[PDB]
């Protein structure tokens, strides 16, 4: 589906929110001068989940691959679209006297 | 010597479906001669033997079961003014002459508008400069325009389009099926 863009959007939003939460916790820890200096696992889980979701989403929105075999792109071509040369077109055919003389 | 409204309508439809390219086919009839219908073969580059000699048998296999027999051959040149028969027209007319007498070599003059050359011991000489016989001209001219204005040639299919996809019917059922009710 085309909803992968919204998925990576929500992932990036959650990642930005986790970054803001980490900034707040760092400010608090530098205010109180605690020797633990351990990020809360609550925000660490959010960061990891957002990173995983966003990476899996951008893996999908990157675009699909194409076959390497050239004989696969011309399998639907027909000689009616290969004989025509846009450079050597001539306008003295019957379509001019038939369609709108 | 006369063509049926179905033969003429199929001819003009195939000629209008590919204006920039040439038009060729085989007028088949029942077994004095009346051209009931035509099977359009190819377009564009016609000076090629194998696909032309495949159509012979692939149409005979249908006509022998459908009680038909190939009577003539028509060609429409690329240019709008030149209507002289090429070597291909003669080389195909000579082939049908050995399997059915009274072969007519038809040249669709883009600018009536149809020439009929007959072979009498010396060459292929036309008859349109003197006179051309048909069953009824106004009926054909009306029913042809009735399918032309509706852009039915986009729906018409020939043998070349059938060689690309077999789901297409070279006998044109949906064309003569509309012709009967008009």
């Amino acid at each position: 589906p085309s909803l992968w863009k919204g998925l990576v959007g929500i992932g990036l939003f959650a990642l930005a929110h986790a970054a803001f939460s980490a900034a707040q916790h760092r400010s608090y820890m530098r205010l109180t001068e605690k020797e633990d200096e351990s990020l809360p696992i609550d925000i660490v889980l959010q960061t990891l989940l957002a990173f995983a979701v966003t990476c899996y989403g951008i893996v999908h929105i990157a675009g699909e691959f194409k076959d390497m075999d050239a004989t696969s792109e011309l399998k639907n071509k027909t000689f009616d679209t290969l004989r025509n040369h846009p450079s050597f077109y001539v306008f003295n055919h019957r379509g001019r006297v038939l369609f709108r003389p | 010597v006369k063509l049926t409204t179905q033969a003429y309508c199929k001819m003009v439809l195939h000629g209008a479906k590919y204006p920039h390219c040439a038009v060729n086919g085989l007028l088949v009839a029942e077994k004095h001669t009346l051209f009931v219908d035509c099977i359009p073969l190819f377009h564009g580059t016609l000076a090629l033997a194998p696909m032309l000699e495949v159509a012979l048998t692939l149409i005979d296999s249908w006509c022998k079961d459908h009680s038909y027999v190939i009577a003539g051959y028509y060609q429409a040149n690329e240019r709008v003014k030149d209507a002289s028969p090429n070597q291909v027209a003669e080389k195909v007319a000579s082939r049908i002459a050995e399997g059915f007498s009274d072969t007519a070599l038809i040249m669709v003059d883009n600018t009536p508008t149809i020439h009929v050359y007959e072979h009498h011991e010396n060459r292929w000489r036309c008859r349109d400069p003197h006179h051309d016989y048909c069953e009824d001209w106004p009926e054909a001219q009306r029913i042809s325009a009735s399918l032309l204005d509706s852009r039915s040639y986009e729906t018409l299919v020939d043998f070349d389009n059938h060689l690309d996809d077999i789901r297409n019917d070279w006998t044109n059922p949906e064309i003569n099926k509309a012709v009967l009710h008009l």
